[PDB]
DNA sequence: TCTCTTCCGCATCGCTGTCTG
DNA sequence: CAGACAGCGATGCGGAAGAGA
């Protein structure tokens, strides 16, 4: 609240410090942000007592930066931290105390919790709390009776207007709880599946699985891991765990299909016993409990097929035990969050890579689910091997001079296909890959711009991908790739950031990015995490370049595409020129080929 | 097959004033006095004192992957724990000196 | 074998 | 004759852009 | 600045035409 002659709040008033403040490695701010040392003797015991409280929002080597909230403190008191429990051992570690503010914030949120309780029983939603006072004073905005379907006390709800009401309780200062009793439920009998031997769950897992059972009661949140991690296997683990009927939805054709193989192949459950509810093909949806679907279908608005009609409103009918939804970013849209009231669950898991957007409808996310359980350090995840080193790099590629002169000149947005299709960066991408494919380095090449796709494909011969592209060409494309040694690269377009299996690569070029957004960046990032059979966190045998064109609007969005990846900790370095550029030989080298490409840009319209 | 071995060994017991079962590597006493019926005068466990400590003995249960080690009949055919057994064998044989013998639980 | 690229081993800045 | 497989036609979302206030 | 509509590029779904037994 007090303000330094420079920009940053002023403190030597508001909070003391503690004598041993060496000791201690922690900070408090009064605003809730907390910064903790990396190099302390005692740095592990801190990380796990503050990501149980708070959730990163930077984690960079030296020194972390976490800030609490609301929803982060429910979450600890869903794992058992009473108040007491966590504040004592923050004063404790706190080396400068802790302000007012947050010592009554913290009260405040751990006291107004567990008071009401959401609990669905034989399709009816029941709002029950053992202290009768919270809901006479619960029914004082006329939106209650309205939403009401026309000790422990508790009242049926409308289904309909669930989510309206979740996010009113969550500024009336009574969060619900969601917590699924699962070891105490008779009503659905237990389903029939097991988690094999054969399974390893990594420590990080375990720890994320640990944090959504702090007990016998399933919590509903969010635990965001990333891609090649393996959150598939988390995923599997918590429906094996609860012994329930599970409800998988994904996002597309490609992330319904790798589901079912993760079931089968982590979960001892019957070929039989999982189906696939999806538009393209069926396995008899209602013979069987594990199902997989999509948001697409279940919240699908217009005319409903008979068959689909049978089986949506079988899906209605029952009740699920968990709910997990894969790549929870997408659920804030319109159609997606419809998907949570028209199924019924006790608690929904969520799983993701990319856990970032620009509308600010995130927040949602912790009442549409629940709080973010669980956010895996990916630094930390590098050191232990668990994920491929990446040497994260920005070329910079400067902007040849007529195509400038057009770009500044026109105030349309056909700048987009003409910055992302300069020569400079051709003959960078063209270097760039040319370099690494005499490393035996395998190449995945990324542009939003079809155009531009297309355009370098063919002056490069490879072979491009995208929307349109048929089924069968896409996989005879990836086989190659894969396995076939003379071709080392693919040019996929914006829907291999979408869901896809795609084998580990060296390097990731991006000659081209569709703007400012940091899920696009993360979702293409992911793909080449996948940790090979024997490599080093030390060697940065992975690689990420995005190339940018320099003075141009492409730049704005590289840094503020990057927003989210430095909060984890990777160091963007900058590449002005390139060694061995000049010597070698690339397309592009007479200003004749440059005004044809030009004379085409322009004329694409 | 007998069931008690009281019977036999009575005539020993009784016909003797006194005998001294002195034993190695004896399971609890306790039990032998209810196994074999006979009223013992002192129940006492010698433990070996050394200047150095000779043996360091130790059990290990978790392997590698920290997955129960445990040999139970339906424990038995898992593959993965027959793989810790080896491997651990294979990471003993290569820091134990020359003389090392591994018991097994049966013949199959 | 297998070593970095120039280009990211050292900074590229003219500087 | 089914049958599968495949292909148009709707609808949706990410992000940005345009347009008049 | 700001709210509504729309573009380019992706996704899903549901109604109609070719080989093959």
């Amino acid at each position: 609240t007090k303000v330094d002659e420079y920009g940053a709040k002023d403190y030597r008033l508001q909070m003391p410090l503690k004598d041993d403040h060496t000791s201690r490695p922690l900070w408090v701010a009064p605003d809730g942000h907390i910064f903790l040392e990396a190099f302390s003797p005692v740095y592990k015991y801190a990380q796990d007592f503050l990501v149980a409280i708070a959730e990163p929002v930077c984690r960079p080597t030296h020194v972390h930066e976490y800030k609490l909230t609301a929803y982060s403190l429910y979450a600890a008191v869903s794992v058992g931290l009473q108040t007491s429990d966590i504040t004592e051992y923050l004063r404790k570690l706190s080396k400068t105390g802790v302000p007012d503010g947050i010592m009554q914030f913290i009260k405040l949120c751990t006291v107004s919790y567990g008071k009401v309780k959401l609990v669905l029983k034989h399709n009816r939603y029941f709002v029950e709390s053992c202290h009768p006072d919270v809901i006479q004073h619960l029914l004082q905005d006329p939106v209650i009776r309205e939403c009401r379907l026309r000790q422990t006390v508790s009242f049926e709800v409308k289904q309909e207007m669930i989510e309206e009401l979740q996010k009113r309780c969550i500024h009336l200062e009574y969060p619900l709880l969601a917590e699924y009793d699962f070891r105490n439920d008779s009503v659905n009998p237990d389903i029939n599946i097991d988690l094999k031997p054969t399974a390893v769950l990594r420590p990080y897992q375990e720890k994320s699985l640990r944090k959504m059972f702090g007990n016998g009661r399933a919590r509903s949140g969010v635990i965001v891991l990333p891609c090649g991690a393996g959150k598939s296997l988390v995923g599997v683990t918590a429906a094996c765990t609860v012994r329930k009927r599970c409800l998988v939805l994904g996002n597309s054709a490609v992330s319904v299909e790798q589901w079912k193989a993760q079931f089968k192949m982590w979960s001892t459950i019957d070929d039989s016993q999982i189906c696939r509810f999806t538009s393209d093909a069926k396995d008899k949806p209602i013979g069987c409990s594990v199902a997989i679907s999509t948001y697409s279908m279940l919240g699908h608005t217009t005319k409903r097929s008979w068959e689909a009609e049978r089986v949506m409103e079988w899906l209605k009918t029952q009740e699920w035990g968990l709910m997990i939804l894969d790549e929870v970013h997408t659920i804030p849209a319109k159609m997606f969050r419809r998907v949570l009231t028209i199924v019924q669950a006790h608690c929904k898991l969520g799983l993701t890579a990319t856990l970032v957007r620009e509308d600010d409808k995130i927040v949602d996310l912790n009442f549409l689910i629940g709080p973010k359980l669980y956010e895996a350090n990916w630094m930390e995840l590098q050191n232990n091997g668990y994920i491929a080193k990446v040497q994260c790099a920005e070329v910079w590629c400067p902007m040849s001079p007529e195509f400038y002169r057009e770009y500044v000149a026109i105030k349309t947005k056909k700048r987009i296909l003409l910055y992302t299709m300069n020569p400079n960066k051709f003959r960078a991408c063209q270097f760039l890959i040319k370099f690494h494919e005499r490393r035996n380095d395998k190449i995945i090449v990324f542009a939003d711009n079809v155009f531009a796709l297309k355009e370098y494909a063919i002056r490069l011969n490879k072979p491009y991908i995208y929307g349109p592209t048929s089924q069968g060409e896409r996989m005879q494309i990836l086989q190659n790739f894969k396995h076939n040694p003379k071709i080392n690269t693919i040019f996929i377009s914006k829907v291999g950031d979408t869901s896809f299996d795609l084998p580990e690569a060296n390097v990731l070029i991006q000659i081209s990015s569709h703007g400012g957004s940091r899920r696009q960046e993360a979702q293409r990032l992911g793909r080449v995490l996948r940790a090979k059979k024997g490599m080093v966190a030390e060697e940065y045998n992975a690689f990420f370049y995005s190339l940018v064109s320099q003075d141009t609007q492409e730049m704005a969005y590289s840094t503020k595409r990057q927003r989210f990846l430095v909060d984890q900790g990777y160091s963007f370095k900058v590449i002005t020129k390139l060694a061995g550029m000049e010597e070698e030989d690339l397309a592009f080298s007479t200003k004749e080929e440059q005004q044809q490409l030009l004379q085409k840009v322009l004329a694409a319209t | 097959s007998c069931m008690d071995a009281s019977l036999a060994i009575k005539p020993v017991f009784e016909r003797f004033q006194s005998v001294i079962i002195t034993s190695g590597t004896l399971s609890p006493l306790d039990i032998y006095p209810k196994i074999l019926d006979f009223h013992p005068v002192t129940m006492a466990t010698f433990t070996m004192t050394l200047a150095r400590v000779c043996l360091c003995p130790m059990i290990i249960g978790r392997g590698n992957d920290q997955v129960a080690i445990s040999s139970k009949f339906e424990t038995r055919e898992d593959i993965a724990v027959i793989r810790n057994y080896g491997n651990l064998l294979l990471e003993m044989s290569a820091v134990v000196p020359d003389g090392i013998v591994a018991f097994f639980t049966s013949y199959q | 074998a297998k070593e970095r690229p120039i280009w990211l081993r050292e900074s590229t800045v003219q500087g």
